[PDB]
DNA sequence: ATCAATATCCACCTGCAGATTCTACCAAAAGTGTATTTGGAAACTGCTCCATCAAAAGGCATGTTCAGCTGAATTCAGCTGAACATGCCTTTTGATGGAGCAGTTTCCAAATACACTTTTGGTAGAATCTGCAGGTGGATATTGAT
DNA sequence: ATCAATATCCACCTGCAGATTCTACCAAAAGTGTATTTGGAAACTGCTCCATCAAAAGGCATGTTCAGCTGAATTCAGCTGAACATGCCTTTTGATGGAGCAGTTTCCAAATACACTTTTGGTAGAATCTGCAGGTGGATATTGA
């Protein structure tokens, strides 16, 4: 009977509802929001399994590292864009080499 | 206590990715990734109210925010989602 | 102490950056804008940890300064 | 004996760094700044054992960043050697002077 | 039907002959003054509720706004802000 | 009989708009009573350190009368203004005059 | 009305060459109006695009100034002047 | 004579000019109907209030002055005098705008 | 462009331990049932403000000429910074132990929140002012040709 | 080394559009009488955090050689700035119609408020497991001849 089965959705709506009225971000919380957002946080993680785990798949290993998930980010240009001034720990940097710095 | 996102993120990641599993490390990133967006889209949802005069959020200024916050296609299914899960919900 | 950071990690710094060729000068140079990032970091930092009355930085102080320098970070 | 021409090192550290995501700062020495650092604002604090962490991956995540844009500006004047006058650039274009 | 916004503009007046009595403002510059007032105000109160939240605390005190400027406000600029503040409060709480 | 908050702690700026839009702000759900008028104090004192270096422009330039020049001119010059209104733009600001070393003639 | 088209070279080559003055530059590359063009039209679409959103969600067919103020204040490049 | 200014004479007095006054640049009917295309673009049938279209051209402006600047100094930096699409390019991606 | 002789990477291989993930259960929340408040959607409709259009006019945008001087190309070489073999010591790391100290309770006096009622302090028109915008002119440079 | 040639500067001028004042209502602080919390304030832990203390081993500091990178100086093809001539269209001014904010009212659909009853998600052990980490053996990438 959780409301998160209702909207059938993994993420706690519960959670997120009550983290909604606990954060002063207004007066009164709709019912909607809190499936809503919780809804929109899924999907996003989501996403970003997906992909890292093709990096993982990519690097041979069947557990993700942040490296993994740093690939992931940066290569896709709208992660990026979404992400771009948050910085991931252990996540290294894209391997690029400016074309003249390469022997001529 | 001390509560994270780190059970649920496993489940939604077991679907995409039965075969594969995140390091410790991984989870903290991912719980920090749902933890900055969840602020992010509440402030601006939060904002969108106040710019309004209205003392109630609903899944609307949710969205709304959501079309501020990210961009194209990310966006759309984003938003999508969002109004699958509420239609389905309030059914 | 800020010499801790020796010139050959610097260099490495600035190979994960994709350069190829360092002048000599830059060393000091690295190193002063780093000594200037801690200092405004932990500075908000620290704060933060003295609003609180802790007489410990946990590793929440670090991030919180962080995020208020623009310079968000993730896993901690 | 045999003798590797200038710069072909450099291009394997290149490779060989990006490809790994240890940090490259000496942990001790780091920490030790931290601290002294930390002083003047302050005095007989302690830290998280995380919490240096967290401060030194900023650092080094950030000091990787600042070459890549320093660079472009090197790489933009004709030059293949990042000069300290290349780093001021980037700096001021950022906006952090 | 009159609709009566507020706005800073008494106030920044009253200031500003404080600082020049022969001086005076014009509309397109009062404007921006409430502007940078309001900007400031949304600064330190948003940047006052993170403290208040960082700590699990559910008030805002004189204390928490304190802090705020600190981090929001730069060198002398903030020793000064800190100094007039604290003055009104121990004046006020003090009758 | 009757006296104004501000007045209490001597203040120009309206300690009871302060506290009551810090309330309504939904920043938080206590706020103290010593905040409103810290805050009022800040803003009222920044306020006329802005006032004043703009002043000076305008006498600078020989007007009675700050235009938002002055304000730009005000807060670009001082050091630390400029940091703290670094992002932000003022209409009809203008520039601080500024032309290049190497641009100049010779 | 009258149909609105290729207006973006409304942005003169004279205008172009007054804002990089005022910027400081002496001497100035052919190039430069297109290319200035095109980062001055992407500009506004971002701020328009955040502004009409505002827009939309108060349902009002006409974009006031806020509209347009908290719009640039998302985009980081905030406004004093015009409505708060 | 006819008296003539030697080059780059007139851009320093243009230069020197524009930044003592602080008028929009930009002609202003041209601009609003630039604006007023891309807005219907995104949604037919938009008004705008005659504030809101400043608003707009005053942070445009803003921001193209600024963009041309730091695109001035990369200019310097690059050893020449001209600004160039290639340092307005390198300018605003190093301001991250679009790296 | 090979030939050849270094030094490098690079898969194929393969062993246990530092992590991961799975278990086994208890306070903290979330879900429910009821009972109330109330926010703001719908329904007018006053009435600014925005869209438009007509007119005259000169501020300026366009195009074209010309040729000054900057950007780009070359060439050279002095010397800065990579590559390295070298010799040595500060960083690692690993417990070990003690304690400064985050983090919990448990009351509670001080400070806030509410609920109503007065009481001014503001804000939105008017009535009155007055910097200064928009011109004019000489004095003062600053430039560029000789 | 000169000097017209032109643009830039500064003070004087003067009605008028943009202040400064001046006033009446009334929206919202201020004053009071209670009804709740709140965040401290002593006591106390269980811990994360300093401190040594102790070996070794990478990792850092150095003095060497010289390869080729950055700067300086020389050139000149032609790109872009300065001037005019032309006449297009952005400005100014003002008039109107009416789309569409916005202030009021009206009141259900929705959210908030407890009192409990249930279910879940965080912890601390308990039972697996992917990689780190070396370790060959073999093209591969460099560089000199
Ligand atoms: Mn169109």
């Amino acid at each position: 009977k959780t409301r998160s089965s209702r909207a059938g959705l993994q993420f706690p709506v519960g959670r997120v509802h009550r983290l909604l009225r606990k954060g002063n971000y207004s007066e009164r919380v709709g019912a909607g929001a809190p499936v809503y957002l919780a809804a929109v946080l899924e999907y996003l993680t989501a996403e970003i399994l997906e992909l890292a785990g093709n990096a993982a798949r990519d690097n041979k290993k069947t557990r993700i590292i942040p490296r993994h998930l740093q690939l992931a980010i940066r290569n896709d240009e709208e992660l990026n864009k979404l992400l771009g001034r948050v910085t991931i720990a252990q996540g290294g940097v894209l391997p690029n080499i400016q074309a003249v710095l390469l022997p001529k | 206590r001390k509560e994270s996102y780190s059970i649920y993120v496993y489940k939604v990641l077991k679907q995409v990715h039965p075969d594969t599993g995140i390091s410790s490390k991984a989870m903290g990133i991912m719980n920090s990734f749902v933890n900055d967006i969840f602020e992010r889209i509440a402030g601006e949802a939060s904002r969108l109210a106040h710019y309004n005069k209205r003392s109630t959020i609903t899944s609307r200024e949710i969205q709304t925010a959501v079309r501020l916050l990210l961009p194209g296609e990310l966006a759309k299914h984003a938003v999508s989602e969002g109004t699958k899960a509420v239609t389905k919900y309030t059914s | 102490n800020i010499q801790g950071i020796t010139k050959p990690a610097i260099r490495r710094l600035a190979r994960r950056g994709g350069v190829k060729r360092i002048s000599g000068l830059i060393y000091e140079e690295t190193r002063g804008v780093l000594k200037v990032f801690l200092e405004n970091v932990i500075r908000d930092a620290v704060t933060y940890t003295e609003h609180a009355k802790r007489k410990t930085v946990t590793a929440m102080d670090v991030v919180y300064a962080l995020k208020r320098q623009g310079r968000t970070l993730y896993g901690f | 004996p045999h003798r590797y021409r200038p710069g072909t090192v450099a291009l394997r550290e290149i490779r060989r760094y990006q490809k790994s995501t240890e940090l490259l700062i000496r942990k001790l020495p780091f920490q030790r700044l931290v601290r002294e650092i930390a002083q003047d604002f302050k005095t007989d604090l302690r830290f998280q054992s995380s919490a240096v962490m967290a401060l030194q991956e900023a650092c080094e995540a950030y000091l990787v960043g600042l070459f890549e844009d320093t660079n472009l500006c090197a790489i933009h004047a004709k030059r293949v050697t990042i000069m300290p006058k290349d780093i001021q650039l980037a700096r001021r274009i950022r906006g952090e002077r």
